[PDB]
């Protein structure tokens, strides 16, 4: 119950495609998915769609260099699996111990604040080998296609926006959502110098299109660090702020209430730029408080939500550390990825899908319709 | 003289040092050949972390010793 996986209707169709073809012998699993399947007892056709989806998600590894050390060839994952995994997001309640500043710029919260993270994989436009699934999807002979990029981010973000609209309503609050430059860093690959306006346009497109379904979403605080102009934009009832921290001095951090929100009026949600192949937190499973993914995981109790262990926050380095009973006498082999290995923890949790009517429901129910 | 620096992943670097060189200077020589900021460097010789202010003779590091560069690899 510590975290919840979500995916779009289109993604569910992809999963149904894949399961059907495996059942017929007409598709072949990748090596890592096959390992997860072979650790349990059900045949593909015996297991339901949720179990199948969970076992594919379970083939993720704690730390993956998604932009350079993945091969897309079935020796790790196939492109069909990659297309599905990229659409899966995961949310979880978190305690936020600092404002999420990178490097040494983080500011510790005097009292840690309560909120949520939603890990969403960015468009992967980088590869150390063949083209990625996202490259095949959104590039037209090399040209970035804004409409296709829009559809990809809509697919991946909307289930989380629907989720937290509902959660805000249930708590009699509104939602304040902070967003980073998702997909603009190493993920952009050769597109690093052009990607920034495309991502902001996609976020605006999603919010404009689905404004009528998000009445409890109030503030969206978008911070791509550099490369965009300061702005407020009214999108229906919503306030969409473009506040690049490298351009606007004093910008509120990603793990902090943006201007006009506070704990009594708003739930605080931060989108995390995730990736197809890793557990939420990627780099910090290897002890590196780097990238939006690693920084936000290190600056929250993400690792405690995923592993069930009670960590301890280190104010000097802004890091949620493994239990002291684990790290004592383990110097050099004490980071969170080592804790997962020695304990055989797996990434596997409840999964819901967004149906055609904008409701989140079980994969079986949405497939029936 | 020769010393060898070697990462956990097996990358080998050869340095020109003296026993008078300080570990700070040695981390600067590694940045010179590889661009690794001294901040990100842990140098290990015989199970001991090497303090920045001490010297290569303090740790009895002689010619053709192998130091271990513990890095936390970047994406
Ligand atoms: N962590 C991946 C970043 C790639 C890079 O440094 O491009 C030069």
């Amino acid at each position: 119950s510590a975290y919840q996986l979500l995916l779009s209707k289109e993604t569910l169709n992809k999963i149904l495609q894949y399961k059907q073809n495996l059942e017929k012998g007409l598709a072949t699993p990748g090596k890592f998915f096959l390992e997860e399947l072979s650790k349990q007892e059900k045949s593909i056709s015996e297991m339901d769609i949720t179990t199948f989806t969970q076992l594919l998600i379970q083939s993720k590894k704690p730390q993956v260099f998604a932009e350079s050390q993945v091969y897309h060839d079935g020796t790790d994952w196939t492109l069909e699996e990659e297309s599905i995994l990229g659409d899966v997001s995961v949310n979880m309640p978190v305690t936020m111990y600092n404002d999420g500043g990178h490097g040494s710029s983080f500011k510790n919260h005097p009292k840690p604040i309560s909120g949520y993270l939603a890990y969403v994989p960015g468009a992967l436009l980088a590869s150390g080998s063949g083209p990625t699934s996202d490259m095949k999807e959104v590039l037209d002979n090399g040209k970035l296609n804004q409409d296709k990029l829009n559809a990809l981010y809509e697919r991946r973000l909307l289930p989380q926006l629907i989720h937290f609209n509902e959660l805000a309503r249930q708590n009699e609050k509104q939602a304040a959502i902070t967003i980073p430059g998702i997909g603009t860093g190493c993920f952009s690959g050769a597109y690093y110098d052009v990607i920034k306006p495309y991502v902001r346009n996609a976020l605006i497109h999603i919010l404009e299109k689905h404004k009528d379904s998000l009445p409890y979403i109030d503030i969206i605080h978008y911070d791509p660090y550099m490369g965009d102009e300061p702005a407020e934009k009214k999108i229906g009832h919503m306030s969409f702020r473009v506040s690049p921290s490298g351009v606007v001095r004093g910008t509120t951090g990603q793990l902090d209430y943006p201007l006009g929100s506070n704990p009594d009026t708003h739930i605080l949600v931060s989108i995390v730029a995730w990736d197809h192949f890793s557990w939420p937190g990627n780099d910090y499973w290897g002890g590196a408080r780097q990238t939006d993914d690693g920084v936000k995981a290190a600056s929250t109790d993400t690792m405690g939500q995923v592993t069930g262990a009670t960590g301890v926050y280190d104010k000097k380095w802004g890091r949620y550390m493994p239990p002291e009973s684990f790290t004592k006498d383990r110097k050099g082999m004490s980071d969170w990825g080592d804790y997962v290995r020695e304990n055989g923890i797996v990434f596997n949790g409840p999964v819901l899908a967004l149906d055609k009517s904008g409701k989140l429901d079980t994969l079986e129910n949405v497939a029936s319709r | 003289m020769q010393i060898f620096v070697k990462t956990l992943t097996g990358k080998t670097i050869t340095l020109e040092v003296e026993p008078s060189d300080t570990i700070e200077n040695v981390k600067a020589k590694i940045q010179d050949k590889e661009g690794i900021p001294p901040d990100q460097q842990r140098l290990i010789f015989a199970g001991k972390q090497l303090e920045d202010g001490r010297t290569l003779s303090d740790y009895n590091i002689q010619k053709e010793s192998t130091l271990h560069l513990v890095l936390r690899l970047r994406g």
